[PDB]
């Protein structure tokens, strides 16, 4: 869900409704500014919270000296042959050892699980 | 002088940046104070690990790490930290060569000392907080030699396994051929003998 | 020495071949990608 | 509470000589932070996320 | 060469040319008494597997070697292990029973019936027995025979639990008394 | 002024240096709330002087 | 008194010679740590392309680690057996174990053959580093 | 395993994957295309709903392998919020035949609408026993 600020205080736009005109407007509070919201979906959250790690990869991490190199794996924006690969290694974590792999060419940043 | 060195270098003070700048740049610590911010981390790293070999504006005990995945560098000179020195690796080869050995052959009528081995960047004082951020040769003479690669980017190497006991637990003769508890206990032992 | 063999007695139709035949089809293709290596 | 836990979990900062907590935004309005983007912006770095 | 390699982790890469050399029937049964020794060590069971599928071979091409497999099948049906998990032990036995319907999917039907019809009135947990019951009624179709009904059907009435089963017994019913 | 994060300073303009490193610490807060981020170890040695 | 002025004709003793194996003993073990290693390497690259399937009641890394515990728990019985099949009848380890006065068996195998897993609160040595155990070894392994 | 699943305390939180509040003013509509299909079958004959309702839609997802590993059903959910919760809330379901398993839960038509509906998901998350 997004998140939305003031045009004239900068602060946050809470949802709320007009009875009169059924719909929802994101309206800010101390200062009665409004916004005719879009979304039509004010929160959610995730429980099994299927995230993505590549997401929160960093490319900078191909230059890590304590990270392993394979072969076996070459990038497939770049075709380059050596990768460092990794585990998640986090919270949300440990159901998967799977591996994450960047590509260790520069300029290329490719990164992907397989 | 490590602040002053930073600012001649492209490092951004957290007072002349907008907010914006913070996502994709890596936060410059010092001593713990979040000075400012770098958008080139690499070449700084090198560089100041360069001055530091060098004994430049960097003096020897200062510890520099770089949190890669975090995006930070955080440089440590106050006192307290630990560190033990470690052999430089570069390109899977000992910056250690002979003519080193034989300048300190001849310690004595030549006044080359260890301090000049620092001065040379062979050997550098690494503390825990930049083992985090090491890549550790155990011995040269197998650990870098060619090999199914297990490795092939070590940093540095080790100049004797034997150095991590301390002083009773180095008068032990094969301390690797006993339970751990009977070592503990010779260095108990040895500080209550006769001598 | 004992002549010809008298077939299995049939006791129902296989509408379906048991999935022992897909897993001779995938180890068989695992044996493909041995064989490459 | 039913409230409490309906809002989410919040933080608060236990500042010296001070014997009783404070919420964080609390804290970055007396250090002169009015605007919530503004503190965000100290706080979040990423509005991506 | 291969059952006396021994380091083999090759195992899967010989399959095809063990399947080939496995067509003579004494090779065969040469590979199935090395499967019984290999299988029936102890503490065999690190993997996640390959020799049993070999016996799926076995008897798909050697209708002869059919009493021999059931042998084995079910003294490895009926030891017991200790460092193996309950439910890995119950997920084991369930890959011994695939064995035991690729085997009856091959006309061997009335002693592996007649065993499984002994070890539930003799022992084994009922969800075993309905697991076969359900894999055997998967594949089966009509029409049938006379034996193979007196066999199978007595076993479908200790339990009530979960059309084929239905579509069998309408089928039975009517045609086999 | 003096008390909460001297560190950072205790002149009177780096309210926004204390700002930072403040927002900083809620950062590090919700990254490991957001399990990003490992709990730090109170025995790793690295944190001891 | 009888049976220690019986000793002093006797003499009891105890050397490296009743340490040493026969060389046969240590290429036996020394296979039987390859095999080991290997198979813990096949388990190790089966997790990490996800062919690995968690057992029922545990988590992918449970699994694991119950599956390398128990491949070096074969190991190091194995490699003790041999090491205790080596054992002359004269060898004197064997004969202070044998009469129940002093050590046991698991002695004499981490004496001879392997000392074997190391464990600090019941599981293997934790990853006190950032993701590893020394800084010797590259992140993320799982290795013996 | 059956007796197994009837003493393990299993809450609503065990079996849902993602929640989601949203406005839809129009409940004979839906902001969402996916779940229109099976709404418009519950409208034909609307149940506490036949006004206005509340502009609130708390629609959840229900994990299908959690669902089947606990021998659940769609009827036995929505039987169970409607006792813990009266007829203070109307919960519709999706039939349990599609993919995704929805609950979408609406305010009845006779009583803040919106903050009540957060604090119900955290009140039914957590102390709610399926
Ligand atoms: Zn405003
Ligand atoms: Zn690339």
């Amino acid at each position: 869900v997004g998140i939305r600020f003031c045009q004239e205080c900068n602060n946050m736009l809470y949802p709320k409704e007009d009875k009169e005109n059924r719909i929802l407007l994101y309206a800010c509070r101390n200062c009665d500014y409004q916004q005719e919201a879009d979304n039509s979906c004010i929160y959610v959250n995730k429980i099994t919270h299927e995230v993505d790690e590549l997401t929160q990869i960093i490319a900078d991490v191909s230059q890590d000296p304590t990270l392993p190199r394979t072969e076996d794996h070459p990038c497939q924006k770049c075709g380059h042959k050596e990768a460092v690969f990794f585990q998640s290694h986090s919270a949300r974590a440990e159901d998967a050892m799977r591996l994450y792999y960047v590509c260790t060419a520069p300029h290329c940043g490719h990164r992907w699980t397989e | 002088p490590i602040l002053e060195f930073l600012e001649e270098w492209s490092m951004e003070n957290l007072e002349e940046i907008s907010p914006a700048a913070i996502a994709d740049a890596t936060k410059i610590f010092v001593n713990g104070c979040w000075v400012g911010i770098h958008k080139d981390p690499e070449q700084l790293m090198n560089t100041l690990r360069k001055l530091r070999r060098q004994m430049d504006i960097i003096v020897s005990e200062v510890s520099m790490i770089r949190d890669i995945r975090e995006r930070e560098i955080r440089i440590y000179t106050d006192a307290g930290r630990i560190c033990r020195p470690l052999l430089i690796v570069e390109k899977q080869k000992l910056l250690l060569k002979k003519r080193h050995i034989d300048q300190l052959k001849e310690r004595e009528y030549n006044n080359y000392s260890w301090q000049d081995l620092v001065a040379s960047g062979v050997v550098e004082y690494i503390d825990t907080l930049e083992e985090e951020t090491v890549m550790l040769a155990m011995t040269p003479d197998d650990l870098q030699e060619k090999e199914v690669a297990y490795c092939s980017t070590y940093t540095h190497c080790e100049i004797h396994p034997s150095m991590i006991l301390g002083v009773c637990a180095s008068i032990i003769p094969f301390p690797d051929h006993n339970q751990s508890p009977r070592n503990t206990y010779q260095s108990a032992m040895g500080k209550q003998a006769m001598g | 020495l004992a002549g010809p063999l008298t077939p299995p007695v049939k006791h129902f139709q296989l509408k379906r071949k048991p999935k022992s035949a897909t897993l001779r089809a995938e180890l068989l293709q695992k044996s493909t990608e041995t064989a490459q290596q | 509470g039913a409230k409490k836990s309906a809002i989410g979990q919040r933080i608060v900062a236990t500042l010296p000589y001070i014997k009783q907590e404070v919420p964080i935004i609390i804290v970055f309005r007396a250090l002169g932070f009015v605007s919530d983007r503004d503190i965000l912006e100290h706080i979040i770095y990423d509005f991506e996320d | 060469n291969l059952c006396c390699n021994e380091n083999a982790s090759e195992l899967v890469a010989e399959l095809s040319t063990l399947y080939q050399c496995i067509r003579f029937p004494v090779v065969a049964m040469g590979v199935l008494k090395w499967v019984d020794w290999t299988v029936s060590e102890p503490r065999y069971f690190q993997l996640q597997p390959v020799h049993l599928a070999l016996l799926d071979e076995i008897s798909t091409c050697h209708q002869l070697l059919h009493p021999q497999v059931l042998q084995l099948l079910v003294k490895l049906f009926e030891t017991e292990h200790s460092q193996l998990d309950v439910m890995e032990q119950l997920e084991l036995k369930k890959t011994l029973l695939d064995r035991m319907v690729h085997l009856l999917s091959r006309g061997y039907v009335l002693p592996v019936v007649s065993y499984i019809r002994k070890c539930l009135e003799k022992d084994t947990d009922i969800s075993l027995i309905r697991y076969f019951v359900t894999e055997v009624l998967d594949v089966i179709a009509p029409p049938y025979t006379s034996d193979f009904v007196q066999l199978f059907l007595p076993i479908l009435e200790n339990d009530s639990i979960a059309d084929p089963v239905t579509e069998f017994i309408a089928h039975c019913k009517s045609n086999f008394i | 002024q003096k008390e909460m994060l001297p560190h950072v300073g205790v002149s009177d303009f780096c309210e926004t240096k204390k700002a930072y490193f403040l927002g900083y610490m809620v950062h590090r807060l919700l990254l490991a709330a957001l399990g990003r981020r490992e709990l730090d170890d109170r025995d790793h040695y690295g944190n001891k002087r | 008194t009888v049976i220690n002025n019986w000793l002093l004709i006797e003499g009891h003793t105890i050397g490296i010679g009743d340490s040493i194996a026969d060389s046969k003993t240590y290429q036996d073990i020394q296979n039987t740590i390859k095999k080991a290693k290997q198979d813990v390497i096949e388990v190790i690259e089966k997790a990490h392309n996800n062919e690995l399937e968690p057992t029922p009641g545990n988590t992918l890394r449970q699994t694991f680690e119950n599956q390398v515990n128990r491949i070096l728990n074969d190991a190091r019985d194995k490699t003790g057996s041999s090491a205790q099949k080596s054992l002359s009848e004269y060898n004197n380890f064997k004969s202070m174990v044998v009469s129940g006065a002093k050590g046991s068996k698991i002695n004499i195998s981490q004496v001879i053959a392997v000392v074997g897993q190391q464990n600090v609160e019941g599981k293997r040595i934790p990853f006190g580093f950032k993701h590893r155990t020394l800084p010797h070894f590259i992140k993320d392994d799982y290795g013996p | 395993k059956d007796i197994l699943c009837r003493l393990e305390h299993t809450t609503l939180r065990k079996v849902t994957a993602n929640t989601a509040i949203y406005y839809d003013p129009n409940p004979q509509s839906t902001v969402v295309a996916e779940d229109q299909e099976w709404v418009n079958v519950y409208y034909e004959m609307p149940d506490f709903d036949v006004a206005r309702i509340s502009p609130w839609l708390l629609r959840v997802e229900l994990d299908r392998k959690h669902m089947t590993d606990r021998k659940l059903t769609m009827e036995q959910i929505a039987e169970k919020i409607n006792a813990g919760f009266g007829d203070d809330l109307n919960c519709i379901f999706n039939d349990d035949n599609a993919e995704k398993l929805v609950l979408r839960i609406r305010i009845m038509n006779s009583d803040d609408d919106d903050v009540f509906l957060r604090c119900i998901e955290s009140n039914m998350l957590t102390d709610m026993t399926l």
